[PDB]
């Protein structure tokens, strides 16, 4: 029957916030009323239960702020598959295709993306434990740049869903992940690349809306990770019909990153440049700084997806991700960088566009 | 180093 | 031309 999950990284788990994931056919006026119920079953024990959010487009459920307590009820519950607790999320040519940004706040304003970026009107951030906005206006400037970017005629929409700290939610992810969808049904456009620059663990409602979005036509580019370890173990890395991007540096080396660096394994579909990556720094309208991890690394990535579907609009995903393979560079990435075991599992490419 | 243009960035790279 | 490493081993030309 339904289970209970919750983050096996003890510091990044949201204790009181759960995630009720129905069963894959749920309707939404089914799901208003599965919360409905929990919140009179609650009542009756003298629990307080507050409902945030009802999902509906990729995933069926809602997300609930309650004691921890209730868990063994809210699984009894009809419709339920699984519940899973919060955790939080950490910042790590193209003309036809849109591509969505799911990062800090961005500053749009700024010369090297000015009128390249629409704003929505989408937030969803924890709170706060030139500086807010400079992961997401770097990678902007990565993806569609005016001096620096690798699809300068892509288009990007904008959601807010880290906040000054670089720190977001699995369910604030999961609500913007939903937006897009809602956005493309209201609205429907060209081809949607969806660019996740963080990372959270291992998160299964995560992976679900992600592999949900990627079956439903949406390319869905992300992070590796900047942990120095196997990919496969956090999320939205480990989600198979995503594009993983590793980072690799100028001496076809994997960046390191403190004391750690980029992720690795058989989760990884590619590396691209992660290391020492100019482009917009939010300081001033015309500034620049250089950057590092892999989420630079996915912007690259992003850019070169962007630019392949605008020149072959009707590529399906299975082929876009034949393409990037097959126009990366071979064996260049130095593997004795890895670990042991992982060097086999470890696609040695490296991202490039077609010449 | 954070480059006030991108001519800056160009003559210090 | 210049042109940023990172632009030139994705294959970007100036
Ligand atoms: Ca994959």
């Amino acid at each position: 029957t339904a289970t209970f999950h919750r983050c096996a990284k003890d510091p990044w788990r949201l204790p009181g916030t759960y995630v009720v994931v129905l069963k894959e056919e749920t309707h939404l006026s089914q799901s208003e009323r599965t919360a409905r119920r929990l919140q009179a079953q609650a009542a009756r024990r003298g629990y307080l239960t507050k409902i945030l959010h009802v999902f509906h487009g990729l995933l069926p459920g809602f997300l609930v702020k309650m004691s921890g307590d209730l868990l063994e009820l809210a699984l009894k519950l009809p419709h339920v598959d699984y519940i899973e607790e919060d955790s939080s999320v950490f910042a790590q040519g193209g003309s036809l295709v849109e591509v969505y940004l799911l990062d800090t706040s961005i500053q749009s304003d700024h010369r090297e993306i000015e009128g390249r970026v629409m704003v929505t009107d989408f937030e969803n951030v924890p709170e706060e434990d030139s500086k807010c906005d400079s992961h997401g206006t770097h990678l902007a400037g990565v993806v569609s740049g005016r001096d620096a970017g690798v699809a300068k005629g892509a288009s990007m929409r904008s959601l807010r869903v880290l906040n000054c700290q670089g720190k977001g939610t699995v369910s604030g992810t999961l609500i913007g992940l939903e937006f897009i969808r809602k956005s493309q049904l209201v609205q429907p456009v060209g081809p949607l690349v969806v660019l996740l620059p963080l990372a959270g663990g291992y998160s299964r409602v995560l992976n679900a809306a992600c592999q949900r979005l990627a079956r439903a036509g949406v390319v869905l580019v992300t992070a590796a990770g900047n942990f120095r370890d196997d990919a496969c173990l956090y999320s939205p890395a480990s989600a198979p019909e995503v594009i993983t991007v590793g980072a690799t540096n100028a001496q076809d080396q994997p960046v390191t990153l403190g004391t750690l660096g980029t992720n690795f394994g058989r989760c990884v579909d590619l590396f691209a440049p992660g290391e020492d990556i100019i482009g917009a720094s939010s300081d001033c309208s015309t500034c620049f700084v250089s950057q590092s991890g892999t989420s630079q690394a996915a912007a690259h990535v992003a850019g070169i997806a962007a630019m392949m579907l605008s020149a072959e609009p009707e590529l399906t995903l299975a082929e876009l991700r034949q393409r990037l393979i097959h126009f990366s560079a071979k064996d260049v990435i130095n593997e004795a960088w890895f670990p042991e075991d992982q060097r086999v599992l470890t696609p040695n490419l490296v991202a490039a566009l077609p010449p | 180093t954070v480059f006030t243009s991108w001519e800056e960035y160009l003559d210090w790279v | 031309c210049f042109i940023p490493w990172n632009l030139q081993r994705i294959g970007l030309l100036c």
